[PDB]
């Protein structure tokens, strides 16, 4: 098997990201790994003379697990290859009643990567303390976490996969990086004999994939209405009336002028106005209003993927995935249900794959972050229960939302 | 030179090799030039090639060790400039409090290391220069490097790659003593018996040399303790070299650099050492040699710094048998302090947090920043975490971070009853008082005009405007708010139509660099409850413009 050739986009230079330190015991685990790899032939010792860098980490799913952080040689590089090499994103994979996500990463590890990239795949494993140099590596296989890499193989993949197909046209298969979503309308049991039926023939054709079934079926955009009470006061009006004012950033149709005049004079927090025909007038008609979607929305494929993240106490979460402000494409709460099993940075980490998954499933790409967290706090700790092969983009925040049950 | 394999180099994409003037200098220069060029071409160091080179880099000649020996040396400027990258040469050095003892320790400065290590062949070309007899009236010689040039952008990496190779082979067959490299010394440890260690030493160096790498063959470690990087590494502790703090009347900016740098390199294992209101100095503008006057803070803080420094202070070594404590204290003005150690008599070392970001800042949220950069910087020195001893309650941080809107992760730690305790000062109600008067605030002020006014309305009757000069739309808008908490009962509503103002309050600040804020905390913290609640504009908004 030759090598496809990889010419990066011009004028482009190759990724040169520092590494980040790691306690010890990663370095021993990715240590090992290598040392396996450089004596399967995957990987091999590099000299001064290249200059490229690209950043490893230890991952967990019992023992440790090797992850390269490709996101600068991917923007580098395939930003040119989702042109030359692309995969079509099929619009069905969303619409059907489960997908479950095989992870298929081992394949291209048999495929040898083009000679005149190799060096673009560097890395170093680091030392403590500065002590000793760096142990450095280029890849000779197609490196996981490369979108380089299932671009080239999906020759292969297409043919290995064809059988199955034939077998089976209901079911729909996309392949992002190291993952085929496998997607069907049959009863659970059903839908995981047939994942299985499709681990079996993929290793048939000598695809091993190791040993969570999720379902797009989801409303799009979660609409947030505001309370029911049985009675309402003075400071409920006043919060009723600024959840409402925020919304018509939104659904432009507010109609919120009795409720002002029910609040007219200086009155305390704790007095209870009661509800006006004007004033239950212009609360049913924007519950109504409410209800419908916002119109305008739509997916710019050409633009980039936004999510925001909102904390909300004992430990749910709430998000929105946009293109352009007030647009949300898909608004969403996770919650990870265990007592002190569970802290903020794991229920974020979990949240952030969680809405890179779906964002998978329903466009193909995924999304950049704007995650409420110090920069170096997850800097440190988002590999500790990071179990996912791919890293979205992301940033940080430092204003906080005065807006939170706005959003639920 | 050397049976080295050469590292292969090549130039920028698309780029020619030097072609630079060679302007003629001073016949005696010109000799001196000659007579060390011809003594490092018999010892292969550089050939003389004349004919076909098209390159060319100019040479200098002066005498900055006047041992009757001038030297030659390049200006390889405009070829650095066209030659590749490389692998970064090693960013950072290795702090003391992360070694670990070592029965013994050797110190060896490897002699001319960069002429020792032979360049790739097909880029010799590039490294050619010149040298003229009367003014270019009479031919030239020319030459060209065989080895590593100094000074060039290849050499110290492919010089360290090389240094690496040729040590694996020793590493093999002695895995009980432990190199260390750095730029152009090899730190060798060991838990031998002396003797041992001297064997081994002296074997290291006839494997070096018959590489072509010649070492100290005296008694060749300058002995320890060893002076290394600005550092005292004494056998069983380590310090500063000591720091000495000029006495001066006046003060520059570059002088007052120097002071605050020294200050924060001390404070590495001098513990206490604040900077605070001395760098406000450097903060104010970016003058580059104005004369700044020392003020009043600055001169008691440098007064207790001078204090703390004329005494010495040491630091132990790494073990990694006993585990690793941080533990960390508050000082005052946003600065923390904070010791890392393995036994509470003796620091591994110490070192300090200062908030920089944040007008509005609160003691918890720094105490948890200053958690993250001591984890960080233990990653780094030894590859694991503290577990921490921090003057917080259980209660208190289980509080703050359930309620905080970030997510903010808290290693294994532990509470130490020292104060000055960190606290949560005052909070805000969840939802309105009853029995409790409402205060609609607002306040305002003119862009241009400069002044404004700022006040309230409450819903016993009670109003207040109060006229302000030199003021912001912002800076009244706290002002109203600080109006209702002075005109208040214990138990106060409030109502402003400034997410600026709730923006600031609701961040539960502990203390700013805002006189009004201050008082407003003091209010909030006299108060029993305050529930502030906020609503848009367009109330009492519209009586006080
Ligand atoms: N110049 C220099 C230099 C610079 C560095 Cl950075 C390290 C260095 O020595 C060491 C080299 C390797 C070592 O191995 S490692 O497991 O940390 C441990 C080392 O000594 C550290 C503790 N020390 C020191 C002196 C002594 O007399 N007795 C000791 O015990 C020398």
């Amino acid at each position: 098997i030759e090598t496809v050739p990889v010419k990066l986009k011009p004028g482009m230079d190759g990724p040169k990201v520092k590494q980040w330190p790691l306690t010890e015991e990663k370095i021993k685990a990715l240590v090992e790994i290598c040392t396996e790899m450089e004596k399967e032939g995957k990987i091999s010792k590099i000299g001064p003379e290249n200059p490229y860098n690209t950043p490893v980490f230890a991952i967990k799913s019992t023992k440790w697990r090797k992850l390269v952080d490709f996101r600068e040689l991917n923007k580098r590089t395939q930003d040119f290859w989702e042109v030359q090499l692309g995969i079509p994103h099929p619009a069905g994979l969303k619409k059907k009643k489960s997908v479950t996500v095989l992870d298929v990463g081992d394949a291209y590890f048999s495929v040898p990567l083009d000679e005149d990239f190799r060096k673009y795949t560097a890395f170093t494993i680091p030392s403590i303390n500065n002590e000793t140099p760096g142990i450095r590596y280029q890849y000779n296989v197609l490196p996981q976490g490369w979108k380089g890499s299932p671009a080239i193989f999906q020759s292969s993949m297409t043919k290995i996969l064809e059988p199955f197909k034939k077998q089976n046209p209901d079911i729909v298969i996309y392949q992002y990086m190291d993952d085929l979503y496998v997607g069907s309308d049959l009863e659970i049991g059903q839908h995981r004999t047939k994942i299985e039926e499709l681990r079996q023939h993929l290793l048939r054709w000598g695809l091993t994939t190791p040993d969570y079934e999720l379902h797009p079926d989801k409303w799009t955009v979660q609409p947030i209405v505001l309370p029911e009470k049985d009675s309402w006061t003075v400071n409920d009006i006043q919060k009723l009336v600024g959840k409402l004012n925020w919304a018509s950033q939104i659904y432009p149709g507010i109609k919120v002028r009795q409720l002002s005049k029910l609040l007219r004079g200086t009155k305390a927090l704790t007095e209870v106005i009661p509800l006006t025909e004007e004033a239950e007038l212009e609360l049913a008609e924007n519950r109504e209003i409410l209800k419908e979607p916002v119109h305008g929305v739509y997916y710019d494929p050409s633009k980039d993927l936004i999510a925001e993240i909102q904390k909300q106490g004992q430990g749910q979460w709430t998000y929105q995935i946009y293109q352009e402000p007030f647009k949300n494409l898909k608004t969403g709460k996770y919650a990870r249900m265990r007592g002190a099993h569970t802290n903020d940075v794991k229920q974020l980490t979990e949240a952030v794959q969680k809405i890179t998954t779906e964002s998978i499933v329903i466009w193909g790409k995924t999304p950049k972050f704007k995650l409420p967290i110090q920069k170096e706090t997850w800097e440190t700790w988002w590999t500790e229960y990071w179990q996912a092969t791919w890293i979205p983009e992301w940033e940080f925040v430092n204003t906080p939302p005065l807006v939170k049950l706005w959003y639920q | 030179i050397s049976p080295i394999e050469t590292v292969p180099v090549k130039l920028k994409p698309g780029m020619d090799g030097p072609k630079v003037k060679q302007w003629p200098l001073t016949e005696e220069k010109i000799k001196a030039l000659v007579e060390i060029c011809t003594e490092m071409e018999k010892e292969g160091k550089i050939s003389k090639i004349g004919p076909e080179n098209p390159y060319n880099t100019p040479v200098f000649a002066i005498k900055k060790k006047d041992s009757t020996k001038w030297r030659k040396l390049v200006d390889f400027r405009e070829l650095n400039k066209r030659t590749q990258d490389f692998w970064e040469v090693q960013l950072g050095i290795p702090h003391p409090a992360g070694l670990k003892k070592k029965k013994s320790v050797t110190v060896l400065d490897v002699g001319d290391a960069y002429f020792s290590v032979p360049l790739d062949e097909d880029f010799r070309k590039y490294t050619a220069f010149t040298i003229p007899s009367i003014n270019n009236e009479t031919p030239g010689i020319r030459y060209q490097y065989n080895v590593l040039p100094q000074g060039w952008k290849g050499s110290p990496a492919i010089f360290q790659s090389s240094m690496t190779k040729i040590l694996e082979p020793f590493a093999a067959q002695n895995p009980d003593i432990v190199i260390y490299q750095y730029m152009d010394d090899l730190y060798v440890g060991s838990d031998l018996e002396i003797g041992q260690h001297r064997t081994k030493i002296e074997e290291l160096r006839q494997h070096l040399l018959r590489w072509g790498l010649t070492t100290p063959d005296k008694k060749h470690q300058k002995e320890p303790p060893f002076l290394w990087m600005g550092y005292e590494l004494h056998p069983d502790k380590w310090t500063v070299q000591p720091i000495v703090l000029p006495e001066k009347d006046s003060w520059t900016v570059n002088d007052i650099q120097k002071l605050v740098g020294k200050l924060n390199w001390a404070s590495q294992i001098y513990p206490g050492i604040k900077v605070r209101q001395l760098s406000k100095l450097l903060r104010g503008t970016k003058a580059l040699t104005e004369v700044i006057p020392l003020t009043e803070e600055a001169e008691l803080e440098l007064a207790e710094n001078r204090e703390i420094l004329k005494e010495p202070v040491h630091g132990v070594y790494y073990d990694p048998s006993k585990d690793l404590i941080a533990e960390i204290q508050k000082q005052g003005q946003g600065q923390w302090t904070y010791q890392i150690y393995q036994e509470p008599f003796k620091n591994l070392k110490t070192g300090k947090y200062a908030r920089m970001r944040g007008a509005h800042t609160n003691d918890v949220k720094q105490l948890t920043e200053a958690v993250q950069k001591i984890t960080t910087e233990s990653i780094v020195i030894w590859g694991k975490t503290p577990k921490f001893k921090l003057p917080i309650q259980k209660e208190t941080w289980e509080t703050w971070w359930t309620e905080y809107w970030q997510a903010t992760w808290i290693p294994e730690w532990e509470f130490v009853n020292t104060p000055p305790l960190v606290k949560l000062w005052y909070q805000l109600e969840k939802e309105p008082i009853v029995g409790a008067e409402t205060f609609y605030v607002d306040g305002a002020a003119n862009r241009e005009t400069k002044l404004g006014k700022a006040g309230y309305v409450t819903n016993k009757g009670r109003q207040k405007v109060v006229p302000l000069t030199n003021t912001t739309n912002q800076k009244t808008e706290l002002q109203a708010i600080y109006l209702a908490l002075q005109d208040s009962g214990l138990e106060v509503n409030i109502v402003t139509d400034s997410q600026y103002a709730l923006g600031i309050i609701q961040a539960q600040p502990d203390k700013s660099e805002s006189e009004l804020v201050n008082q407003i905390i003091e209010q909030l913290i006299k108060k029993e409850k305050v529930y502030l609640a906020w609503v848009p504009a367009h109330n009492e908004q519209v009586d006080k413009l």
